[PDB]
């Protein structure tokens, strides 16, 4: 990184005049595609003698479904606990007055089949998924047979992939819920009953969490919301620009491909038997041999199995990680407001919006980032008439000839009052106390 | 006995298949085996002979009515198959040697045939065939026409022929080809008298060397071809290649060296029928996948049946019955669509869920997300409450599982000390 | 449930485990006394073999199933202990991570391999529609409010926390005053007591 | 501690697998060169796959 060094000293702070509100994506997966194995195809493929040795091994294939039937379970549960928080379909009004704050380009567009968002329909034509349709009839594969496509030889050897539960259409509904209660009610409809606010006044509250005083954003509302609405047309053009950046999806299905190809390549291995080819086998050596030869290629297979299994409930695990980490967020920056740093994004969090995509989910987090700092001389008390006052919230800063009280995060300076500090011992004991005035309202 | 209310994933659907086809080449000359095993004279093991034979029909079974082998014996291929294969090549060679020689004529042997006139490879397919010749290769005054070699610098290379009779050097000091002492000839011969001894007799032995299932064969077994039907579940057999699945056509545009073809998994993909020389793929018949829904077998004994990767808007189903939809999933047979949406009970997939309802059936609907709902968003409206309630919820969490110890021996080799 | 699988689970690994026994592995039989009375040692060996790999195997499986599950309880039990430290011990502010509401409190009790808490939340009840002002122009001056909001029942200004209707008269000491009326869009006119 | 855990276990199940090596896994030996050097390659095959 660059190095550079910061101007510490014992009598100078930095304080922001200007304030930038930006925009940044965070992308987690949170299902992984759900696989169903039949070991009698992959193993012992249309053989009646393979499948009636096969069958004294029917333990060893029950525990291979029950791991993959518990993976397809927790995948589905998975994307329950993220997307599925709110128990009720909000809906967006017609009247878009969200205080110049422009939604348009997340909230779902009712002229396309599927009230998907914009930014939405951008991410899923960044990823492209493998199966593209969950229906693959016998005489597609029968005809495409001049083709050397994937799915049709995994599904002849056993594998198959089950559809999920929650469609992307459901998926992106249950977005649109959650981006109607967050924009319309704020926080309160995580806690209970969604109660409505102008959007404003509740920018106004996530200003007072992060320690912002709420009339510098109604001051600056105008220029808030074209920065938002900057930040958002950039977030737009970004993923409208390269495609790697949703690669912790795709690296996803990928992976998922890649394993069942990888599974369907092992039927080409011998194990130590003379030919991999059943059929082969069967139709050179008898019975006795063939016998001897077809154990050894059903154990070889079943371990194939059993390392797909094993490597799928790693990932799997891997997935429920992050799934429990999207939930965490979903209820603690969309729901909520996080005082977590960096947990929802650079910055002081004031916001975060859903955005489904396959296989994940995508946040934008909204977050107030200082923007132009000064150097003002500082002193951490004043002594006036040899009573010691200190800041209630907030920081004594001096332009070099007049000492001013200001606010943490965002310069305004005021007067010294009595109702802005508070008095406790004296001057004589605080090191680094300065001489002022403490101005007494009449 | 019980089944639990859900769905299961159970064996792939499976079409059975209907007749068996034999193709084999349309070949009608039976293989010359009077030639071979009736020869008048049969070569020296030094200089065995090698007969190639090409586009006959292998019965062996006129072997029966005269000939008696003393051996018998196939490597690579049972001798029960040999009916119902056939060949890519095949060689027979021919030689006599002597009967306490038979044994040597194997992979992995050695003495003086294995190493210096007759080596088979490690990797050999094929057949030994051996008989005794006592009442033929001998006579009177005994039989010194048949040869073989004692002396050689090295061993042999698989089926290598050393013709060759140049003076063999025992010994430290040249011979410039004549005989002396550590100057011996190599070539000996056997004597073979009647009243030999039975290790000591002439054996006649004929070496079948064959590639099975790889390349065009022109040696074919008596089995019967038959017309040949397409595009149903059929159990095949070209070439002795045997299999179950569908023929179709194809554009495989096959090199006249090639019959068969194959798939990275080395399953045979295609093959060119030997009657007429067009190119088939085969494609398995069993496809796609079977999900049962059911409630536990203690309510109902009804279920439903998902068929996924089938349409439905000679179905591949089990049974058509009524009650017979497409959804996204697949096409569910025995459930009733429903209108209205209700909670995920039993879920199918693709938005879709199934429940027991109320006479009692199995229904399928698309699953509701929760009840919908506006709110009423004004620039100057807030909703502020007036009162709250205290509640309490469980969250239940694991914490530890149940700890556990194996001993090895006692599960593996439970009181057995070997 | 939850807790109710987890000894599901072990036991069933157990019993899958134990008929694993009963497999050849491509033996003659599974059973080593069978092998031991009808064979002697040179092929006794060669099938007894066969079966030590094939159980040996098994205990391999169930050995990786149980480290997967070991995580996940591990997991588990770490989300666990945040709990009992963020939420039994202290209050927790993070939406949703101690029960639906406004976290206040929360109880632990044991359970076998496991615990519940008992979530002790507050959830607003009975809401009302009130016509609001992000402030208030009196004298030129823009008023906030420091921690509230400004509601009016259709006559009257009042002021009252967020999250419970607790009216207030407009005063200058619940209010601050930051630049002027004229900037701030949606401020109202009314006026600001000021206590003597 | 938990720390140098991590060293030894990672330095452990290597140390394991080498000791591994000396396992026959029902061959007539472990060391492939004792079979070679005994065997021909028909038998030298089965015993090493
Ligand atoms: C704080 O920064 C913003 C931009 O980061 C400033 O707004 C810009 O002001 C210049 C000069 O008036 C304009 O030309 C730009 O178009 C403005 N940008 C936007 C997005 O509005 C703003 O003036 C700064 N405020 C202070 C007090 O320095
Ligand atoms: C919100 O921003 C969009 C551009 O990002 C503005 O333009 C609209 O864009 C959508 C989709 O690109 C079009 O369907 C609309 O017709 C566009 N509107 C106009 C007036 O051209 C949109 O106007 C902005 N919203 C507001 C309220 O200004
Ligand atoms: C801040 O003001 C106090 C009070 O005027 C100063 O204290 C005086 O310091 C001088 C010199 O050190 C003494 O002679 C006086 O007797 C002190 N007065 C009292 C009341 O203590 C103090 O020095 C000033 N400090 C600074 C930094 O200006
Ligand atoms: C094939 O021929 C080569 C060449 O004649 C043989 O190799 C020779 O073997 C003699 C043995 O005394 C050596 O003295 C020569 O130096 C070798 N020459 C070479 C080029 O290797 C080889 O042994 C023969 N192979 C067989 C199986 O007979
Ligand atoms: C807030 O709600 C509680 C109950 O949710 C109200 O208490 C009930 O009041 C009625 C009428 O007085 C009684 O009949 C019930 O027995 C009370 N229930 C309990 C649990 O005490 C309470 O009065 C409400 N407060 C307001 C201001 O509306
Ligand atoms: C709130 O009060 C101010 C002050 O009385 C109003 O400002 C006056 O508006 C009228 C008509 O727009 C002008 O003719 C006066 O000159 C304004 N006076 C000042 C001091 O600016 C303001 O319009 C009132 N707003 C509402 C909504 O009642
Ligand atoms: C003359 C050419 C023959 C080529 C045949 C090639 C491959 C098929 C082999 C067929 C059997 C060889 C004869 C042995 C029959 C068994 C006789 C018996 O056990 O009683
Ligand atoms: C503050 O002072 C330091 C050194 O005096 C200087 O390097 C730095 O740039 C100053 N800050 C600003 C915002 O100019
Ligand atoms: C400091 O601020 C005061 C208040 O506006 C001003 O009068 C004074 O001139 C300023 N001094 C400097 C050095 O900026
Ligand atoms: C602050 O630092 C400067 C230089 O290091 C020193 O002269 C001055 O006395 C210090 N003041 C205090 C209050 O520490
Ligand atoms: C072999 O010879 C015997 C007797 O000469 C004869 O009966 C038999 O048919 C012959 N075999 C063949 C295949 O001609
Ligand atoms: C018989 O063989 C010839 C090849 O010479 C082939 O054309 C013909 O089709 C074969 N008979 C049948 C019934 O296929
Ligand atoms: C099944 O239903 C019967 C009622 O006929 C009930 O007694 C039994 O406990 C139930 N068992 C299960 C496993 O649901
Ligand atoms: C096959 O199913 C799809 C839905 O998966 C449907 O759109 C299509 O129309 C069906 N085919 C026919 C011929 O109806
Ligand atoms: C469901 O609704 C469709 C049209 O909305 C109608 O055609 C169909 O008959 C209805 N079915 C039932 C069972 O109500
Ligand atoms: C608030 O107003 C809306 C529409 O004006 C109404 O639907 C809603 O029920 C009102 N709230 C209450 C608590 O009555
Ligand atoms: C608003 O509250 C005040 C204070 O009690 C009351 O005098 C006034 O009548 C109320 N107005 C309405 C419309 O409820
Ligand atoms: C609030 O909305 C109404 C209707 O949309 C409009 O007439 C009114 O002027 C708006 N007021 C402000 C301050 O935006």
């Amino acid at each position: 990184g660059a190095e550079n060094s910061v101007a510490y000293s014992n009598n100078s702070i930095a304080i922001p005049t200007n304030f930038t509100i930006s925009v940044t994506t965070e992308i987690l997966p949170v299902s992984m595609t759900k696989t169903s194995v039949d070991c009698t195809m992959y193993i012992c493929g249309d053989s009646t003698e393979c499948s009636n040795l096969l069958l004294q091994y029917g333990s060893f294939c029950t525990q291979l479904n029950r791991a993959l039937t518990g993976i397809a379970v927790e995948q589905d549960k998975n994307t329950q606990e993220v997307f599925a928080q709110v128990k009720q379909i909000y809906k967006t009004p017609p009247i878009k007055d969200f205080g110049g704050f422009n939604f348009s380009q997340i909230l779902p567009d009712p002229s396309k089949p599927s009230k998907r968002s914009f930014i939405e329909d951008l991410l899923f034509n960044k990823v492209t998924l493998a199966d593209a349709g969950f229906i693959k009839q016998y005489g597609d594969c029968l005809g495409d047979i001049a083709a050397r496509d994937l799915i049709c030889a995994q599904k002849f050897n056993g594998l198959t992939v089950l559809p999920p539960l929650l469609t992307d259409e459901m998926i992106a509904q249950y977005t649109s819920a959650l981006l109607a209660g967050t924009i319309t009610s704020g926080w309160t409809f995580g806690a209970g009953a969604a109660l409505q606010i102008p959007f404003a006044m509740q920018m106004a509250y996530r200003f007072n969490g992060i320690g912002v005083t709420q009339n510098v954003l109604y001051e600056n509302q105008k220029l808030i919301a074209n920065q938002f609405n900057s930040a958002i047309g950039k977030i737009q053009d970004s993923l409208s620009s390269t495609a790697s950046a949703l690669g912790k999806l795709q690296d996803v299905v990928n992976q998922n491909a890649q394993a069942l190809n990888t599974l369907v390549k092992q039927l080409s291995s011998n194990f130590g038997a003379i030919s991999s080819v059943l059929n082969d086998i069967l139709s050179r050596l008898d019975p006795p041999e063939a016998e001897v030869q077809i154990d050894r290629l059903i154990t070889g297979r079943l371990q194939s199995l059993q390392t797909y299994v094993t490597q799928q409930l790693i990932r799997a695990a891997e997935i429920r990680a992050s799934a429990n980490l999207a939930a965490t967020k979903m209820s603690e920056c969309v729901l909520g407001q996080s005082k977590r740093v960096d947990f929802c994004g650079k910055g002081y969090h004031l916001m975060s919006f859903p955005q489904s995509a396959p296989h994940g989910v995508v946040f934008l987090h909204v977050t107030y980032v200082p923007a132009q700092e000064k150097n003002f001389t500082t002193a951490p008390a004043i002594c006036h008439d040899g009573k010691a006052h200190f800041p209630r919230e907030g920081v004594f800063v001096s332009n070099g000839t007049h000492w001013f009280v200001t606010q943490r995060n965002f310069y305004e300076p005021q007067i010294i009052t009595t109702d802005n500090t508070f008095v406790s011992g004296n001057c004589d004991v605080v090191i680094g106390i300065v001489n002022n005035t403490v101005y007494d309202p009449l | 006995f019980t089944v639990e209310k859900g769905i299961y994933q159970t064996s792939n659907f499976r079409v059975q298949p209907t007749e068996s086809i034999v193709r084999f080449p349309n070949i009608t000359n039976l293989c010359p085996f009077g030639e071979v095993f009736n020869a008048t004279r049969f070569a020296s093991v030094y200089a065995w002979n090698r007969k190639r034979i090409s586009n006959c029909v292998a019965d062996y079974s006129v072997l029966y009515n005269s000939a008696s082998f003393s051996t018998f014996k196939c490597y690579g291929v049972s001798p029960t198959k040999l009916n119902d294969l056939c060949f890519t090549n095949v060689y027979a060679d021919s030689f006599v040697i002597r009967g306490d020689e038979v044994r040597q004529i194997a992979p992995g042997q050695t003495g003086k045939i294995a190493d210096y006139n007759y080596k088979l490879p490690d990797d050999f397919t094929g057949c030994v065939i051996a008989w005794n010749s006592n009442n033929l290769d001998s006579k009177v005054g005994g039989n010194y026409n048949y040869l073989y070699r004692l002396f050689r610098k090295s061993n042999l290379k698989p089926f290598e022929r050393d013709i060759s009779t140049e003076i063999y050097q025992a010994g430290s000091t040249p011979c410039n080809g004549v005989e002396g002492f550590n100057c011996y000839f190599p070539l000996q011969s056997y004597g073979f008298q009647p009243t030999n001894g039975v290790g000591y007799q002439p054996y006649r032995v004929v070496v079948l060397s064959f590639e099975l299932l790889h390349a065009p064969a022109t040696v074919c077994g008596p089995k019967k071809s038959t017309n040949l039907v397409k595009n149903k579940c059929v159990n095949f057999n070209f070439n002795g290649l045997t299999g179950t699945g569908v023929l179709t056509e194809s554009n495989k545009k096959f090199l006249p060296f090639q019959q068969f073809g194959r798939d990275i998994a080395d399953t045979t993909d295609a093959v060119r029928d030997p009657q007429t020389l067009e190119i088939l793929d085969i494609t398995p018949c069993s496809f796609g996948g079977v999900s049962v829904i059911t409630p536990g077998t203690n309510t109902s004994n009804q279920v439903a049946v998902l068929y996924q990767d089938v349409n439905c808007t000679t179905w591949r189903v089990y049974s058509t019955g009524s009650n017979v939809f497409q959804t996204r999933a697949g096409c569910l047979i025995g459930a009733e669509h429903v209108n209205n949406s209700y909670e995920c009970d039993i879920p199918i997939g693709a938005g879709i869920c199934a429940s027991y309802q109320t006479s009692q059936s199995i229904i399928a609907y698309t699953m509701s997300l929760g009840a919908e709902n506006s709110v009423a968003y004004s620039n100057n409206s807030i909703a502020i409450p007036t009162n709250f309630t205290i509640s309490v919820t469980t969250e239940i969490l694991p914490v530890s599982m149940t700890k556990t110890s194996v001993d090895c021996t006692m599960y593996i080799c439970g009181d057995s000390t070997e």
